[PDB]
């Protein structure tokens, strides 16, 4: 009974061979991604310590992810079978399925109505 | 205006040249694009 | 007809004084905490006088005392019903309310918005005897949905704890979702009623009401916190501990009973609903009881013990006997309360601490508390003639002589069991081992605001029951001869798990190593139902919302469709139509063709 | 580089005018601004309409209707009379089709 | 907190930090505290055994071993002190941790009522106004032209330099203010 | 000041007191304090205030509105007579309301008085509930929220042709 | 100054007499519409002494 | 009526004759008078609405518009003086045109007894929204938008001039006290099928449905703040309204051409309330919960039932004085950072505490807290449904279940949490925009007290 990992409940990167690595090509990476990281924490505290702010910090990488989320969506889409089918369903199938409900449930009910069997004791106000 | 498209998100990249390009813009290493 | 109905209204001015001052400048100077304490101390006193005549002649009111709105053939009034239920848990709560008042002046001294805090309190005080003076259902929504945001906005009192948010937003989505049944059973009374009050519905009683009680009973299960809507209770133990005394213990999560018991007379002729009550209430008393023996914090297991409390009313309410489950619900707010203000204290005073882990012993180093909560912890088990007896002992009896589900008797006697062990647990690893605290004693019980109001409420938990089961008229009628194995079985179970505990206890001392047995991380992990539920249904509620709903349709199919289809058609025609060479060769030409088709049109169309 | 002007750089409203209002730069202007903005709103409209509408008598005829039917079901009571008849319309003044 | 972790994690930190969560998890098991040593002073014993010993491959294979066995016989709610990540007053006060420049919109009226400790304010905003520019040339001047960086500041190597980038470790609200 | 014969309430035979102790009743006595203590100064003020009613004393009237041609008397077309009828017919809608509103109203009192023997003592409204309520589904029930004197004349005629053909029929 | 006291706040007569204007506008078709005035299956009656007029 | 509409009217020469620096005190104040004298419509003593001339009245339905569009000009001054402050003085005098001739062409529509008045006005209120929104806005999107606004409108609107035309010759007139008495039952028929179509897709598209409604977020997004405000406080109650009046002289087809449109409406509310789940900016999550409400009124409208009606009415208000305050609340934040993402500042209870009750309150009438108005009308709407078919409680109780979990959302990551310590220019609340959210807030409340006034003709 060892544990098995899952999209959610994921693995703790202690039982993960890839933290066990002391291989010199992924120890330069860890290196370069550090690099990377540091110098973007550099030119951010850089704003935060500036007495000459009177502004809040932009973030560009805030910007990119609701431009990309919003606004370079059309652009990148493209028509395929599996978009179009997806598409036509969730538009067009819970509006079939629904409808039927409703239909005939509205159904049922005018047919006891005009027939009678069908009691409305004391409805008033609809 | 404040952030030029050259910074921006885009169409899908096909060179190797644009997945550097984009690695950069989005400030990460090409490998780990 | 007005001695009474003055004291019932005088008692909502009172409470709503301190918050009319409040948004005044007198807050500045005046002393709120006790100016609160003091309110809601003489509104009990005042209370108690229609206890009194109620204890007398037995008679209860119907109270409007403002017409709303008039639409048509429907009226909307502001009417109450003082009733025995209403009356008594008016009187019960503001009793605990005066208590936890000032265990908060005293818990809270240190929190700057503390003004806010009583505040809040007092409005979740009015929104709950709203919800339990009522007799109309839009009022009852009022009550609920208030106690809900006053619920969001007490938990959530620390605002920088994304823990704290979390759980808030947890309860409201569950009392929602019990929302939805609650206003499914206003829509079918006014349809089939045409009102909302209950003088007129009750002329329902000799109908087919399953629709509009189920509706009652998902609003009661998201309320009281059932099987299927029960994490947000536990997880509410993010705010300070006066806010769970109050709400998550006592009062809140009570509406959902008391709202089954002020339908009863509903309930009574149909048994599909009293069997899914007695199934629902016996699961989630057993499942509670369980996931309580292995929690590590206080708070926790304090909680865990009245969602069991909860289950073990709403199988009360299966066996149609509601009035014991109001007089259950009136006598354990005491010991429960008390019992909430006992680890407030220890929490106070141990640096804010709450494992059990790191109490140790606490008779030597706080007597009183200790005593206090071991009182609270008796009237919780049985300890015949506490408070808890006076009720537990006839449900116990009841459910053990009727017509009930075998398998909901078995685990009701197994949770009581549990929970005589897990109050074992609390006595053992908080009361008689020794220290595993930090070495420094900043201990303090002293302050009067820490021991009057957890002194009134002993006397509580040791008289009340007594005193009410004997003031109160007889209700129902309680079965007396039943043999020695079932009347003197509520006292063999609980004794039976005080033993069970001891010796479990006595054994988790010695030196060999416990593990973890797949039987005990299913209890102490809350039986793993948020674990996957809270990261399952979230994520694809979340995902669904994104991809399906927003992008694929808003952002790229309507679009598609109608406004980039329409545009792309007439950029093409125009392409088409305007994209000329300049030639009149061709121009004349197509001027021949013209009048060559006009020509062909006339001679067939008329010659 | 096309010629425009920099974008231009946040100010602190309440630097210069600490006891600013949110309408204008001027202080007077502002104090004035706030002081109608509040008469108009509050004293006046929120306070002389509120009353103005509380005090509208037998809106949509609602009092007038509840006294006619306290007068209708007392007669109809005192007379014998049903409190509601099934047909609006006295049938007499209705000629239905001579269907065949 | 105070320090940034570097790019990769050793192995020697890998084991003391396992020896860390192995005890903390055996203290929430061993709640006694004479259990609790007992199994702790076994716990050195089963690592103080594989303590010497040179190889790596070998040695990453206990440690994972280690990893493994720990996961399981894993204690579900493991002791979490109070103020820490996980605990029950982890962010409770920062609600309250409101920040120095909410001072600069301040009124005169709720200034005249603390002058002194105004006048301070501005005796240290002129100190950082100063220093600027001298700790920015300070960190330009010694970046290591390699190429790899490593997150960490200097001090202040010239006397009368104050250490770059000082104004918001200090002047950091405190920790439980009310 | 409130009409009995419209909002009937009965005379409330009441126990006497038959004390059985030689505790006191601390209800009587209470009520004996706060009787002096409110009831006196208030009624004080309300007899100083229907003083000062009595001076300048107004009236005020209930408006009679006469009878005008149903819209069975109107012609197809003739916009006048259709607009008098119409507005008759929906004053006497809103008291038709107001009607049920009242019997409403009697029965929860009853239903509130009586108490635990309310299927028994309180059918004589439940009654006169069920039969207004029939006629009011008869004559207001299915017209949609554009309501009309035409729409509830057009349902009288259908279902005076649905009850005339189902007893021209088994005749 | 007297000038550049009435330069501005002379303003302040136009939205007043916009009120005026409109109340004047409304009473002249209350007017051209007389044609039923006291004429009415409803209303409809006997005329005072005196009174010269039901409403204008 | 003249007596509501020639101040508004002297309104302009007033904003143009006065000096720079009192030509937003007149007029505001002047505007609230206004409002005070849209008063004496609620003076109704009868079941008789009230008739002025042969071309404008007001009935229960139009009179609570009529008085929230003469409400609604004050608060969008005062919310449009922060920005236009470094604009010259002709330009700001132009803007506070544009918003005055909107509250006259929009009083003139809520006043029309006659169709083809309204559909002028109906009409010309899009020429000063669309130069707002174009000239005003901040963003290059301003320009898609204002032609996603104009032609959705537009293409919709044709048909329905056609509609009111071919009416006209069969009847003899479009007004709609004759138009009332003298109907007749429209045989069921593929014309009188698109006669439906052509009066129903104009408002449908103004309401919006779901399908169609894309025009909407864009403009909010793109609209500075006086356009959300008038935007989804009047201009989506207008095409309700055009429902309202029109549908007497479709029935009984309306019978079986609904289930197409309640359909669409009870489904596209999920879909937007779920959207406004995973929505970066504050200002497309108002919209799409406008859309979400207006679904609401537009199933209630097609099923015609006097609960329906009123609970539509009062939805409108509700919700029109609601999302105007949210979006004042949502610009006060963005005038400080200058940012629509609800990601960037979440900790604004530590600095802004009293704002923060506003963005509490607001958020819940949003979701339906009771006894707001807001919820009056979610319920009796829920209850026509229910009526109708028993199975749409389903849906409508997702939906409550969505609004208050979006909500919720919204105030938390905005207000709770920590602090952006890194917003120095957070500047305190100004007593403008708390007077704007105080005077978004009270009728509120008001209302609540005395809902007999936003119930409709139905009650
Ligand atoms: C039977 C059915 C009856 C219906 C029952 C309704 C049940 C529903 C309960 C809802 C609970 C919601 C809630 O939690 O309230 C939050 C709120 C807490 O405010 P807070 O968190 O302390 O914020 C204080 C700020 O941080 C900073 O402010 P401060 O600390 O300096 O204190 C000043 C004081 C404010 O002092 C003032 O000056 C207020 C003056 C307001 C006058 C306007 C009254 C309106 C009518 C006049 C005409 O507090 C406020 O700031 C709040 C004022 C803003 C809200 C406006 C007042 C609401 C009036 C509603 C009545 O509760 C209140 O204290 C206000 C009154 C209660 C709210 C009721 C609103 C709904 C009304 C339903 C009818
Ligand atoms: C609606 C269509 C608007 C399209 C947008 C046009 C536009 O962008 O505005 C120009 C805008 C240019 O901004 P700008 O450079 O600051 O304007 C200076 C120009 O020289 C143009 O302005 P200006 O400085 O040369 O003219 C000075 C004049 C300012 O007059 C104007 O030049 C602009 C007037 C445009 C008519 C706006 C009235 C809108 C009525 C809506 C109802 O100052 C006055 O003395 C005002 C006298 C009244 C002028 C007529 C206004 C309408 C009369 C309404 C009855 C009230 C009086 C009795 O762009
Ligand atoms: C019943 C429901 C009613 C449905 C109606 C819905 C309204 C549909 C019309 C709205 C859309 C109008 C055109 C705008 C579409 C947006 C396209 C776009 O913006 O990008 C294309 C580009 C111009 O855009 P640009 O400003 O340069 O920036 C974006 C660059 N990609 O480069 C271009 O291609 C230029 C834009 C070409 C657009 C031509 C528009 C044709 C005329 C509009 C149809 C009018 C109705 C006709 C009657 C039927
Ligand atoms: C309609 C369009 C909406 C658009 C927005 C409106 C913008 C303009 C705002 C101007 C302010 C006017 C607001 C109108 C609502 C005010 C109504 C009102 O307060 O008076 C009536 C209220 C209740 O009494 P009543 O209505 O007679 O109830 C009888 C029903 N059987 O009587 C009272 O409660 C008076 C008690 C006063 C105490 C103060 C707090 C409560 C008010």
């Amino acid at each position: 009974s060892k544990y098995k990992p899952a999209p959610l409940a994921t693995l703790p990167s202690t039982l993960d061979p890839a933290e066990y690595d002391v291989s010199p090509e992924t120890r330069r990476a860890q290196v370069e991604r550090l690099s990377i990281r540091a110098r973007l924490k550099r030119e951010y505290l850089l704003q935060y310590n500036d007495p000459k702010r009177v502004s809040h910090i932009e973030d560009p990488a805030l910007i990119r992810w609701t431009y990309a989320r919003s606004a370079n969506i059309y652009p990148n889409f493209r028509p395929t079978p599996k978009n179009s089918l997806l598409g036509a369903v969730a538009g067009f199938g819970p509006l079939i399925f629904w409808y039927y409900v409703f239909k005939t449930d509205r159904d049922r009910k005018e047919r006891l109505i005009q027939e009678g069997k069908l009691d409305r004791k004391f409805n008033i106000s609809y | 205006f404040h952030m030029t498209k050259d910074m921006l998100p885009g169409s899908y990249p096909r060179t190797p040249e644009e997945r550097a390009a984009a690695a950069k813009k989005y400030n990460m290493r090409v490998e780990d694009y | 007809m007005n001695i009474f109905t003055t004291s019932i209204l005088l008692i909502f001015i009172l409470l709503l004084s301190p918050i009319l001052i409040s948004m005044s400048n007198l807050i500045k100077h005046i002393n709120f905490p006790l100016y609160t304490t003091t309110s809601i101390k003489f509104s009990f006193i005042i209370s108690l006088l229609p206890l009194l005549m109620f204890f007398h002649n037995n008679m209860e009111y119907m109270i409007t005392t403002w017409h709303w709105v008039t639409m048509n053939s429907m009226e909307l009034k502001m009417s109450f019903k003082t009733d025995f239920f209403s009356i008594l848990f008016t009187s019960v709560a503001l009793f605990v309310t005066w208590s936890i008042m000032q265990f908060s002046s005293w818990y809270m001294h240190s929190d700057p918005n503390i003004n806010r805090f009583i505040k809040y309190l007092t409005l979740f005080l009015i929104t709950m005897l709203i919800l339990t003076s009522a007799n109309n259902m839009f009022q009852l929504f009022i009550g609920w949905e208030g106690v809900g945001i006053m619920s969001f906005l007490l938990i959530g009192w620390w605002y920088g704890r994304t823990d704290a948010n979390t759980a808030a937003l947890q309860a409201i989505l569950y009392n929602r979702i019990g929302d939805i049944g609650f206003i499914l059973a206003m829509v079918w009374f006014s349809l089939n009623m045409n009102s909302w009050e209950l003088q007129q519905i009750m002329f329902s009683n000799n109908n087919d009401n399953l629709i509009p009680l189920m509706g009652l009973l998902i609003a009661a299960t998201g309320k009281s916190a059932q099987f299927g809507l029960h994490p947000w209770l536990p997880s509410a133990m993010e705010g300070p501990t006066p806010v769970s005394a109050l709400l998550h213990s006592s009062t809140m999560v009570v509406a959902g009973i008391f709202l089954l018991v002020r339908f009863h007379p509903l309930t009574t002729n149909n048994n599909f609903i009293l069997t899914t009550m007695l199934c629902l209430g016996a699961l989630t008393t057993l499942f509670t009881a369980i996931c309580a023996l292995t929690q590590n914090d206080i708070k926790k297991i304090i909680a865990f013990s009245t969602s069991s409390q909860l289950g073990l009313m709403m199988v009360t309410l299966g066996m149609n006997q509601p009035h014991l489950a109001f007089l259950h619900i009136c006598t354990h707010a005491f010991f429960k309360a008390m019992l909430f203000m006992c680890s407030g204290s220890i929490i106070h005073s141990l640096a804010d601490e709450q494992d059990i882990r790191k109490m140790g012993n606490i008779t030597k180093i706080m007597p009183f508390t200790s005593s206090c909560l071991v009182i609270g912890s008796l009237a919780l088990t049985g300890m015949p003639f506490l408070t808890g007896f006076y009720s537990k002992d006839l449900i116990i009896e009841a459910i053990n002589t009727c017509n009930t589900n075998a398998w909901a008797l078995l685990i009701t006697l197994i949770a009581t069991s549990m929970t005589a062990m897990y109050s074992m647990r609390i006595i053992y690893f908080v009361t008689m081992t020794k220290p595993r605290f930090p070495p420094l004693i900043s201990i303090n019980e002293n302050d009067p605001d820490l021991m009057n109001p957890i002194k009134r409420l002993a006397f509580g938990s040791i008289f009340a029951g007594f005193v009410i089961s004997y003031n109160i008229p007889p209700t129902s009628i309680p079965v007396l001869t039943m043999p020695w194995f079932l009347k003197t079985t509520a006292l063999i179970i609980s004794v039976l798990g005080f033993l069970i505990a001891l010796e479990l206890n006595n054994l988790t001392m010695k030196l060999s190593m416990n593990k973890a047995n797949p039987y005990s991380s299913f209890s102490t992990l809350l039986g793993f139902f948020p674990s996957i539920i809270h990261r399952i249904t979230p994520m694809k509620s979340l995902n669904l919302s994104l991809k399906t709903s927003l992008t694929l349709l808003d952002l790229i199919w309507l679009e598609k469709t109608i406004p980039k289809s329409t545009s792309t058609l007439h950029t093409n025609m125009t392409t088409l139509t305007t994209n000329q060479k300049g030639l009149i060769k061709l121009y004349f030409m197509s001027f021949l063709i013209n009048i060559i088709l006009i020509i062909i049109l006339y001679s067939i169309n008329l010659e | 580089q096309w010629q425009e002007d920099p974008e231009p750089e946040d100010e602190n409203v309440y630097a210069k005018n600490p006891d600013f209002h949110g309408y204008d730069s001027d202080p007077v202007v502002d104090v004035w601004n706030m002081r109608a903005v509040f008469f108009f709103g509050f004293s006046i409209v929120l306070v002389f309409g509120t009353t103005f509408v509380a005090y509208v008598p037998d809106y949509r005829m609602q009092e007038w209707a509840r006294r006619e039917a306290e007068r209708l079901v007392k007669y109809r009571e005192v007379n014998g009379l049903p409190i509601m008849e099934s047909n609006y319309f006295d049938p007499s003044k209705i000629q239905l089709p001579e269907d065949d | 907190a105070f320090c940034a972790p570097p790019a990769y994690l050793t192995h020697q930190q890998k084991v003391l930090r396992l020896y860390k969560r192995a005890l903390r998890h055996l203290e929430s098991w061993c709640i006694h505290r004479d259990k609790y040593r007992y199994f702790a002073c076994l716990m050195r014993a089963r690592f103080e055994e594989h303590k010497n010993e040179k190889d790596m491959m070998r040695a990453t294979q206990l440690l994972r071993e280690a990893e493994e066995e720990f996961w399981q016989n894993q204690h579900p709610q493991p002791y979490i002190f109070p103020d820490s990540p996980g605990g029950t007053s982890f962010e409770r006060y920062e609600c309250y941790k409101v920040p120095e420049w909410c001072l600069d919109y301040w009124h005169p009226s709720e200034k005249a009522m603390y002058p002194d400790y105004f006048s301070k304010r501005e005796q240290w905003k002129k100190l950082r106004m100063e220093s600027w520019d001298r700790e920015v040339k300070q960190l330009q001047e010694e970046t290591s032209p390699d190429g790899i960086m490593t997150e960490a500041l200097p001090p202040a190597r010239r006397e009368g330099d104050l250490p770059p980038l000082w104004w918001h470790i200090v002047t950091r609200p405190r920790e439980r203010p009310t | 000041s409130w009409d009995k014969d419209v909002y009937p309430e009965p005379p409330s035979r009441t126990p006497a007191p038959s004390p059985q102790t030689s505790l006191p009743n601390p209800i009587t006595y209470l009520t004996k304090a706060y009787d002096l203590v409110v009831d006196w100064p208030v009624t004080l003020v309300r007899e100083f205030i229907e003083r000062q009613h009595a001076k300048n004393r107004t009236y005020y009237y209930h408006r009679q509105y006469r009878r005008v041609p149903d819209i069975t008397e109107c012609k197809e077309g003739d916009v006048l007579c259709i607009y008098e009828a119409e507005m008759q017919w929906r004053r006497d809608f809103k008291v038709d309301q107001e009607i049920m509103n009242i019997i409403q109203e009697r029965l929860k009192a009853c239903q509130q008085r009586e108490g635990e023997n309310y299927q028994q003592n309180c059918a004589k409204e439940l009654e006169q509930f069920t039969k207004v309520t029939k006629a009011y589904q008869d004559r207001y029930l299915d017209l949609g929220a554009y309501y009309s004197a035409r729409k509830c004349l057009a349902k009288q005629k259908q279902r005076m042709l649905e009850e005339r053909k189902a007893a021209r029929q088994e005749a | 100054t007297l000038f550049q006291l009435l330069r501005e706040h002379w303003v302040h007569i136009l939205v007043p007499a916009g009120f005026v204007f409109g109340c004047y506008l409304d009473r002249k078709d209350d007017e051209k519409l007389t044609a039923f005035r006291n004429k009415s299956m409803l209303f409809q009656r006997e005329l005072r002494p005196n009174e010269e007029v039901t409403w204008k | 009526m003249l007596k509501i509409i020639l101040p508004s009217l002297m309104l302009l020469p007033l904003t143009w004759l006065s000096s720079p620096k009192k030509t937003w005190t007149n007029v505001t104040s002047y505007s609230f008078l206004i409002s005070l004298t849209s008063l004496t419509l609620l003076w109704q003593t009868d079941e008789n609405y009230k008739n002025f001339s042969n071309m404008f009245s007001s009935d229960p339905l139009s009179t609570p518009l009529i008085i929230l569009t003469a409400w609604l000009l004050p608060l969008m001054l005062m919310a449009s003086q922060n920005h236009l402050k470094k604009d010259n003085n002709v330009l700001q005098k132009l803007y506070i045109s544009m918003l005055i001739s909107l509250q006259i062409l929009l009083i003139m529509t809520f006043s029309a007894t006659e169709l083809i008045m309204f559909y002028i006005l109906f009409e010309a209120t899009l020429i000063p929204t669309l130069i707002i929104i174009t000239r005003w806005g901040n963003q290059t999107e301003r320009l898609n938008a204002g032609i996603y606004f104009l032609f959705y409108t537009l293409i919709g609107s044709i048909p329905l001039l056609i509609a009111l035309i071919l009416i006209q010759n069969h009847v003899g007139t479009l007004n709609l006290m004759i138009l009332s008495f003298t109907t007749h039952t429209l045989d069921a028929s593929w014309s009188n099928n698109l006669l439906w179509l052509a009066c129903m897709m104009a408002f449908l598209i103004k309401m919006p449905l779901y399908g169609v409604h894309l025009w909407l977020p864009k403009a909010h997004v793109e609209a500075p703040i006086a356009g959300s405000m008038i935007l989804a406080a009047i201009l989506l109650k207008l095409g309700s309204y055009g429902m309202i009046r029109i549908s007497i002289i479709l029935d009984p087809l309306t019978k079986y051409m609904a289930y197409p449109f309640i359909l669409l409406s009870l489904w596209g509310m999920i879909m937007t309330s779920s959207i406004c789940l995973r929505q970066t900016d504050l200002k497309s999550l108002i919209a799409y919960s406008s859309v979400s409400h207006m679904a609401l009124v537009i199933a209630s409208i097609m099923i015609q039932t006097p609960w329906s009606f009123m609970g539509a009415t009062m939805l409108m208000i509700a919700h029109g004085l609601t999302s105007s305050l949210l979006f004042c609340l949502a610009n006060s934040n963005y005038e400080r950072i200058h940012s629509r993402t609800m990601i960037m500042a979440r900790g604004l209870q530590m600095v802004f505490p009293l704002m923060a009750t506003w963005w509490l309150m607001a958020s819940l009438a949003n979701l339906a807290l009771p006894p707001s108005i807001n919820l009056m009308g979610e319920l009796f709407i829920t209850m026509s449904l229910f009526s109708w078919s028993n199975f749409t409680i389903i849906l409508m109780g997702i939906n409550i279940i969505i609004t208050g979990m979006y909500s919720m959302y919204m105030i938390i990551t905005t207000q709770r949490g920590k602090l952006t310590n890194h917003m120095i220019n957070l500047q305190p609340s100004h007593t403008r925009e708390l007077t704007l959210m105080a005077l978004h807030m009270i009728p509120l409340i008001l209302l609540t007290t005395s809902p007999k006034l936003i119930t409709g003709l139905t009650m």
